[PDB]
RNA sequence: AUGAUGUCAUACUUAUCCUGUCCCUUUUUUUUCCA
């Protein structure tokens, strides 16, 4: 649980690299991923209750990235969540990995 | 798990805001969520199967 | 002398002990009434049938596995080698085949088990340390493309022996030996003074009349390696005659002749043979250890020298102590041994220094750079400053890379990782340097050989306890003149070596003690004085000591046995008393287990018991996994107090089969962990006869607790708004940052230990009620103090 | 559908659990045929030495597990099994020998957890990764 | 095959058998040493999950398609800099275009 | 017409702080009807 969960909050963190002008929501996930990086059982203990009593989520931001010959929507989603689901992603795709769920075919795979 | 499974599901149908326009998804998925590769791979491989046939 | 009024209370308590088991049996023959019509007989003798089936099936594979486990056993010594006939050989053939056919006849059954839970069950709604292989054929996965002889050996064990410092001076000691009872043998190391000595008495005929010949160490393992040593020069299984006894480990039988042990367990032999009748000869070893029970002995195996003229002392040692214990044991000759193999070039720095952890780095990063082959060796003083060191010498490996060769850093301390103290044992790899930075725990039983360096920060961790406050504090202390002395005596043992000590001659020659305080001055003495009141020393002033302790910690010592009781209000030996007394562990934790049983809270006081054994190396906490480790130690934290949290622990354990790879996922030490569940099987050994009954406390930690109250009422604290402050004493103390509460913080704690670190602190505490104080001691605790 | 699914599912599991059931009786009534003719052929000068050994050896052992077993309840577990594992102990013993592992100049070159691309950054000058003098 | 045969050998594989072929492979050799082989052994499906970062920041990874953690580093670009310098003219004829002389700073070697 | 004295609270200034206090050397101890 605690290699799971220091693979996502890096992952998180991955994006915010350059430390710029961010804005309050910004450093108020920043604020969430330290304090879960310094304790990391309250955080563990959340995620399953989350993962375990939650059914009705907050609502999502859209919007859109310009690429000039199509557009790309980017989806903009809480703090909290972001980490139960960063965690529920590598938990799921390791297991995937080991009890071998997908088939060699289905290929943007890490081997090549 | 039943529980994980409907974590998924129940998370994929939430409300999508723009400046001032607000909807509910129903219907199609929500490609920004973290485990939406998970999905997304399950799924194709539900078509795979449909289009090879099991036996192949 | 007292020596005898003493021997007569303890064949006094001998004769009660077996009439009070006796009266014990016949008490519970009487508490257990042993109370022991056709269709009837014909219902039951049927299911008598099944269970005499089922009870057999178990007892009929049990003796399969006895006869499984013979043939194989018994086939292991004989086969391989000699020219045997038709029958036994057949006999082989059958057993092998034949073990092979059961073994995969259960195996049909174990594979279709796995194999047919093997399968998909759709979900249902219902409301060994290789990670790197598993991290290395992901990269070559990912990087695939396709489309007599044994004569020779007696021959060279004597020949060696020849070639003995003490082999020449044979005949002359085994002669100087028969003339006087009492004989100093001065020796140093590498001399044969523990292999070839036993031997040649072995030779003389003293082990006639069937005598046995002791051999006691201060170490077990230490015992354990002299008597794999000896047993292979006597070309015999070590363990029948050649034999060794510590504790959990028996390694003797009835053709006993040389017996090897540690003092404890010579003197616990004088629990069960007081004139030591059976032995014509004791053989001390390195008595300069300064040890509780070496400086027991003496006393005891002094008196009976005085009283026994025919048994035959002799106790050997390294160091010039040879005066006062000569002086002690009316000056006895001193037999002079030469033994010092290579010669020792010892350097001094050219003046004092400042940072000695520094000096420490670049004078490995010179002797590494400049020096031709040989190992290093490198003192620090302990387990933080030698990890800092490492890092340091392999902060310099990174930034220096190849313009230097391979420098195998090898920290070691006693509580770190049993297989990496096992890592500095290997052979040395060619082209490599191996630099060990060690505690003084190398300077004694640890020979590791190759080492051609040593250098020494004259400094050492020494404990000293003042009583006047009850102060045990670890404390930094430039190392003594004989300690220094042997840290250079550490090297040589193979070519000539060097010992660069971090001082001057001047300061040397000038500023250094002969010998560490002997620890009976230094040490808390609870479990010895409530030993010597065991064997009945009445006037434990007059006492037969070679170094007496100041009145004032005998003082504070009978005031706490006292006060738990094991003493009356004129200071001799309770029931309690004498039942906790027979207990090897201090009086504390002993009288805990009493009231455990009054509480009914048994098998936890046992295994708390058990955890505080050896508590300090517990968890291990390393620097490269500090988060996991951290995480899979606060997964157990239970409310009520870390002790608790330990029972806890030990459950989960025993949970797991009692499996190493539990430990090693959860962060905790497997050495600390099996020897705690030995030492509780040990006291569960004993626990019949303290009359302890076997109940749990059904989950009421309050009875735990409680227990816990009643054993540990001195060591307790209060709060104060200036910190944390004694009960009694009101000297401040301080939160250990490891402690499960360390941020509760609760009002009323009790503690376990007591040593001023960098702050003062005391190590594994628990939340207290100060009403269980005086429901347990309102004669000590009163409440007007609380 | 699930409904139908999940029966399905468990009958053709409990159906070839069951073939293969008898398939491993089959093959253990061949080990019994091959365990008589283990004894059979079994039953027809250090030999005779060893001989007495043998009963000498495993017969004083019968004594002192019966013994042991007897005085503690198992010390047969006390003493066999608990000898035969601590550290310093095999050491002691001469125990011999009691996974590919290489040269640690290599390791520890290179640290870190996440890749150098900036998670898409790219206005930071991380072209060259070697000071030029 | 030398790890087989070191096994077999059971002598330690040295740095020698392994500087020749030190920056050659698709993983990379250098990445069975570095320094995380023990928490990036759990991070499975990080292929799939670097694509699917184009929904969740607003900007663009050029680098979408590798990982350097987990795949080496698939180009050296440090021989560039000495052949530019050398087809510019060298360091002399590269500050003779420039405010060098002005300074009086006595040689170039120094330059901060 | 502004003296200092101040146990006066407020207003303000350094876009001055919010991470920057923490950790033990060595080591030994007798055992009892099995079933």
């Amino acid at each position: 649980d605690t290699k799971l969960l220091i693979l996502a909050l890096e992952r998180l963190k991955e994006a915010y690299s350059v430390k710029s002008r961010l804005n309050q929501s910004q450093r108020e996930e920043l604020g969430l991923i330290e304090q879960a990086y310094d304790n990391p059982h309250e955080a563990l203990s959340r995620i399953k209750r989350h993962l375990l009593t939650q059914r009705a989520f907050k609502e999502v931001g859209i919007e859109f990235m310009d690429l000039y010959s199509h557009l790309v929507p980017v989806y903009d989603v809480e703090p909290l969540e972001k980490i139960t689901d960063a965690y529920l992603d590598q938990y799921l795709w390791y297991e995937a990995d080991k009890r071998r769920l997908f088939p060699p075919w289905i290929k943007p795979a890490d081997t090549e | 798990d039943h529980n994980i499974a409907d974590y998924m599901t129940a998370k994929n149908n939430v409300v999508i805001n723009y400046k001032d326009m607000n909807h509910t998804n129903s219907y199609g998925i929500i490609r920004g969520l973290q485990f939406a590769s998970f999905i997304v791979q399950y799924y194709g491989l539900v078509m795979d199967l449909l289009v090879l046939g099991l036996h192949r | 002398d007292e020596w005898e009024r003493t021997e007569r209370e303890r064949l006094q308590d001998l004769e009660e002990r077996d009439a009070f088991a006796e009266r014990v049996r016949q008490r519970d023959k009487d508490r257990t009434r042993n109370v022991l019509a056709e269709e009837d007989r014909k219902a039951m003798v049927p299911e008598l049938r099944k269970k005499s089936r089922r009870e057999y099936l178990a007892k009929r594979e049990r003796e399969k596995l006895e006869d499984l486990e013979a043939e194989l056993a018994d086939e292991e010594f004989l086969f391989g080698d000699v020219e045997l006939s038709r029958h036994e050989r057949q006999e082989l053939k059958y057993k092998r085949r034949v073990r092979d056919l059961a073994r995969e006849y259960r195996a049909a059954g174990e594979q279709e088990k796995l194999e047919a839970t093997n399968r998909y069950h759709m979900p249902k709604e219902t409301r060994p340390g290789e990670e790197q292989r598993r991290w290395e054929e992901a990269r070559l996965g990912a990087a695939s493309l396709k489309f007599s002889t044994q004569a020779q050996q007696k021959e060279s064990i004597q020949a060696v022996r020849r070639s003995l410092p003490v082999f020449p001076f044979r005949e002359e000691l085994l002669a100087a030996i028969a003339n006087h009872q009492v004989l100093i043998i001065e020796g140093e190391t590498g001399s044969g003074k523990t292999t070839q000595i036993p031997q040649y008495l072995f030779e003389e005929g003293y082990t006639n009349k069937g005598m046995k010949i002791a051999c006691t160490q201060p170490r077990r393992v230490a015992a354990m390696s002299v008597a794999a040593r000896v047993a292979r020069e006597m070309g015999v299984k070590l363990g029948n005659e050649v034999g060794y006894s510590i504790r959990f480990e028996d390694c003797t039988s009835e053709r006993t002749v040389l017996r090897y042990m540690t003092d404890g367990m010579l003197l616990r032999e004088f629990l069960s043979e007081p004139d030591l009748a059976s032995y014509s000869v004791v053989m001390v070893d390195e008595a300069h250890e300064r040890t509780l029970h070496t400086d027991i002995l003496f006393g005891l195996i002094k008196d009976v020298a005085r009283f026994r003229p025919e048994l035959k002392v002799l106790v050997a040692s390294a160091t010039m102590d040879t005066a006062r214990f000569s002086t002690f044991f009316d000056d006895a000759p001193v037999f002079r041994i030469p033994g010092r193999r290579f010669p020792v070039d010892i350097f001094y720095t050219k003046a004092p220094e400042a940072d000695y952890l520094e000096a420490c780095v670049v004078s490995v990063l010179q002797i590494h750079v400049t020096q031709p082959p040989g190992d290093i060796l490198v003192f620090l003083t302990g387990q933080e400053e030698i990890e800092a060191a490492c890092e340091m010498l392999q902060d310099r490996c990174r930034r220096l890379g190849s313009k230097i060769r391979e420098l195998l850093v090898l920290p070691i301390y006693a509580n770190l990782p049993s297989d990496m103290q096992a890592r500095i044992f290997q052979p040395t790899p060619p082209g490599a340097r191996k630099v060990v930075v060690a505690t003084n725990i190398a300077e004694t039983s640890l020979t590791i050989e190759g080492i051609i360096y040593v250098l020494d920060p004259g400094f050492c961790k020494q404990k000293s306890y003042n009583p006047r406050t009850g102060m045990e504090s670890l404390t930094v202390t430039p190392c003594s003149k004989a300690s220094a002395n042997q840290r250079a005596g550490r090297a040589g043992r193979v070519a000539a070596g060097k010992c660069f000590r971090l001082y001057t001659a001047w300061a040397y020659q000038h500023e250094l003690e002969e010998t560490t305080v002997p620890e009976i001055q230094r040490t808390s003495l609870g479990n010895v004085v409530l030993l010597l009141k065991s064997l009945g020393i009445h006037d434990l002033m007059h006492f037969d000591f070679l170094d007496p302790p100041p009145y004032e910690t005998l003082l504070l010592a009978l005031e706490q046995l006292y006060a738990l009781g094991a003493l009356n209000h004129l200071g001799e030996l309770t029931t309690s008393g004498r039942k906790m007394a027979e207990l090897p562990v201090d009086p504390m934790l002993s009288k805990m287990i009493l009231a455990s049983e009054k509480y009914s809270c048994s098998e936890e006081i046992l295994t708390v018991a058990a955890m505080l054994s050896v508590n300090n190396s517990i968890f291990y906490r390393p620097k490269d996994k500090v988060v996991h480790a951290d995480n899979a130690r606060v997964n157990f934290f239970l409310p009520g107090g870390d002790h608790l949290v330990l029972l806890n622990v030990y459950t989960q354990w025993a949970e797991s089969g009692y499996s190493s790879q539990w430990c090693y996922e959860n962060f905790v030490q497997f050495r600390s962990m099996r020897r705690a569940r030995d030492v509780r099987e040990q006291l569960e050994g004993l626990l019949e006869r303290v009359e302890v009954g076997l109940s749990s406390c059904q989950g009421d930690y309050i009875r735990v607790r409680k227990a816990i109250t009643a054993g540990y009422f001195y060591h307790t604290a209060r709060l104060t708004r200036s910190g944390y402050r004694t009960v009694k004493q009101q000297q401040t103390v301080f939160i250990h940052p490891n402690s499960s509460l360390f941020e509760q913080q609760p009002r009323w704690l009790l503690y376990h230990e007591l040593v001023l670190t960098t702050k003062e602190f005391m190590r594994q505490v628990l939340e207290i009620e100060s009403s269980w104080l005086l429901e347990v001691a309102p004669h000590y605790y009163k409440a007007k103090e609380l | 559908a699930d409904r139908k699914a999940r029966e399905a599912v468990e009958m053709r599991a409990q159906v070839e659990r069951k073939m293969a059931q008898k398939e491993k009786e089959k093959h253990e009534e061949k080990l019994r045929e091959m365990a008589q003719k283990a004894r059979e052929r079994r039953a027809g000068d250090g030999e005779a030495r060893e001989r007495d050994e043998i009963r000498h050896d495993r017969r004083k052992e019968r004594q002192h597990d019966r013994n042991l077993s007897r005085a503690a309840p198992d010390k047969r577990s006390k003493l066999q099994r608990n000898e035969n594992r601590d550290i310093s102990e095999v050491i002691a013993l001469g125990v011999p020998n009691p996974e590919v592992q290489y040269d640690q100049r290599l390791f520890n070159q290179s640290k870190g957890m996440d890749s150098g691309f900036a998670g898409g950054e790219d206005e930071i000058y991380n072209v060259y990764d070697q000071a030029w003098r | 095959l030398k790890r087989q045969e070191a096994i077999a050998q059971n002598r330690r594989l040295t740095l020698e058998d392994l500087e020749d072929s030190w920056d050659r492979g698709i993983p990379r050799i250098n990445t069975l040493f570095q320094k995380d082989r023990h928490t990036l052994a759990y991070d499975k499906g990080w292929r799939v999950r670097t694509d699917f970062k184009q929904y969740q920041v607003l900007k663009q990874n050029p680098f979408w398609w590798t990982h350097q953690r987990h795949d080496g580093k698939l180009w050296n670009l440090n021989n560039y800099r000495t052949d530019m310098i050398q087809a510019l003219g060298g360091v002399e004829g590269i500050l003779e275009h420039t405010l060098f002389k002005g300074t009086y700073f006595p040689t170039w070697e120094g330059l901060f």
